[PDB]
RNA sequence: AGCGUGUGCCUACCCUACGCCGGCAGGCGCGGGUAACCCGUUGAACCCCAUUCGUGAUGGGGAUCGGGGAUUGCAAUUAUUCCCCAUGAACGAGGAAUUCCCAGUAAGUGCGGGUCAUAAGCUUGCGUUGAUUAAGUCCCUGCCCUUUGUACACACCGCCCGU
């Protein structure tokens, strides 16, 4: 069937966003996009946000791949 | 990243309709008439940042842009970026858009048939109009 | 409702030269009046010419017959008939208007259009 | 007259300004090096010429 | 990176550095090369590093058409070729069947030569990135040998019998 994914954040799914995300022990876009029903380019974007508040760790960031994971 | 309290998740502009999910540079290329070099460069002339989706766009910038994309003459739009360069009939230099563009096309087929020139009837039989082989392609939409 | 060539009516293209005509014309036509036109096309617009004159006040003119298909049509032929070969027959197209900037050849059609059979026995 | 219409044709460029040294046909003609040979002359008069095949 | 080409008996048609103009196709000047000497240290493309997009016939794909501009030609219409806006088709991996290939090979990616006034979706060469599988068999296809049968020798597309 068709996909369709959010493209701005609710209430609903920033809160899931704030609270669930950061102890995934795995984050990338394409995981929080599948899991959240969120574009690719918000779910980098909130990401980033997410890394520049220094809620999660950042392993390795490449042009194809970007891989975050939970704080210690 | 939250939805402004404020979204269009649909636009009408010019008798079209743009999906406000997309980013404003891709939306507008749903006017027909308009692509993706013409909407950049109106945008660029409207000063607006093309990070945005085009449903968070106030009615200030809409009209904006909708004002530049109707006039580019008058905003510095050189006339080599028109798709009307030079008229046949009145000579005057334009960017032809949705409504306009299909009964432009028309008129040209009209002036094209009217005056019995190869072209027009070409176009009146419905065969390929520049110079392609016919024998063994074009076999789709024939009986 | 009035002929217009690009904002320029009739009698104005009458009056201007072929500078100013070249800067109306599309590339191809610009490009071929200003490498200039040779003895056989101003023979064919004098012929013309000389026809057209003869022309009783109520009446069309003679019709004159040439080969040259690549001849452009220039705002002085409105009104005149000509006879253009397409390799078999003179076809008679009299010059409207709204053939200024064609050529000749593209009112002559050279090739008759196809109206299929039944195919043969080697086609499967 | 006839003096300006006999070979009034222009034959600066194309197939009909260019034939064979030795049998005058316009088909098939090796132009590299100057040679100026239709292909068959050519292979018959290649080891005069100082081709030599090593491959 | 590599292989190569470059001013021509007839024979008109060469490869181009640098400066300026134009947004681009291009236009003006002014120099080198008959060549390990000049283009040229041939700043090639895939590839690499970042940016945007986000499963939507979509910013995939680029067919078909409209309007303009420029180059080759004696001549471009039945669009020579090239450039710019606009338009945005089928196509979501392909039935029966079938081709080529064993290591710097297959495939991907560009660059030269031929044709060439204008000129590569073809061919002939050259590099660059670079594998999976196999070190066997006569099952399919085909071709060779040996034995064997023949009423065939125009040689099974043969010869030949009866209504
Ligand atoms: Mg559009
Ligand atoms: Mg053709
Ligand atoms: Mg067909
Ligand atoms: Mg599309
Ligand atoms: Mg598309
Ligand atoms: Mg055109
Ligand atoms: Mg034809
Ligand atoms: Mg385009
Ligand atoms: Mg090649
Ligand atoms: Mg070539
Ligand atoms: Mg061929
Ligand atoms: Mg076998
Ligand atoms: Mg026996
Ligand atoms: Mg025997
Ligand atoms: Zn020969």
């Amino acid at each position: 069937d068709k996909l369709n994914n959010l493209v701005l954040f609710d209430k609903a799914t920033y809160d899931k966003l704030c609270k669930e995300v950061p102890n995934y022990k795995l984050i990338t876009p394409a995981v929080v996009s599948e899991r959240l029903k969120i574009r690719g380019s918000l779910a980098r974007a909130a990401l980033q946000e997410l890394l520049s508040k220094g809620l999660i760790k950042l392993v390795s960031k490449h042009r194809a791949q970007v891989i975050y994971t939970r704080n210690t | 990243l939250v939805i402004p309290e404020k979204f269009q998740h649909i636009l009408r502009v010019l008798n079209t309709n743009i999906d406000g999910r997309r980013k404003i540079a891709f939306a507008i290329t749903a006017i027909k008439g308009v692509g993706r070099r013409y909407a950049h460069v109106v945008l660029r002339k409207a000063d607006i940042d093309l990070t945005k989706r085009a449903g968070e766009l106030t009615e200030d910038e809409v009209e904006r842009v909708i004002t530049i994309m109707q006039n580019p003459r008058q905003y510095k739009i050189p006339d080599w970026f028109l798709n009307r360069q030079k008229d046949v009939k009145d000579g005057k230099y334009s960017q032809v858009l949705a409504n306009g563009l299909d009964n432009k096309l028309r008129e040209d087929l009209e002036r094209l048939k009217k005056i019995r020139a190869h072209r027009g009837l070409r176009h009146f039989w419905g065969l390929r109009v520049r110079g392609q082989h016919t024998k063994t392609t074009g076999r789709r939409g024939r009986t | 409702r009035k002929f217009t060539y690009r904002g320029v009516d009739l009698d104005q293209l009458l009056d201007m030269s072929y500078e100013q005509l070249m800067q109306l014309y599309s590339a191809r036509q610009r490009r071929r009046l200003n490498r200039g036109l040779r003895r056989k096309q101003h023979s064919l617009l004098k012929r013309l010419r000389k026809a057209k004159k003869e022309a009783p006040p109520m009446e069309k003119p003679e019709v004159v017959k040439t080969h040259l298909r690549d001849m452009i049509i220039l705002p002085e032929m409105v009104g005149s008939m000509v006879g253009v070969y397409n390799g078999k027959t003179f076809n008679q197209v009299e010059i409207k208007p709204e053939m200024i900037g064609h050529y000749l050849g593209e009112f002559s059609i050279t090739y008759k259009p196809v109206k299929h059979g039944r195919p043969g026995i080697g086609a499967t | 007259g006839h003096q300006q219409l006999y070979w009034s044709h222009p034959r600066k460029f194309g197939q009909g300004s260019r034939s064979c040294r030795v049998c005058s046909n316009r088909h098939g003609l090796i132009r590299k090096y100057g040679l100026n040979m239709c292909r068959q002359c050519f292979r018959q008069y290649a080891k005069d010429i100082g081709f030599i095949k090593l491959d």
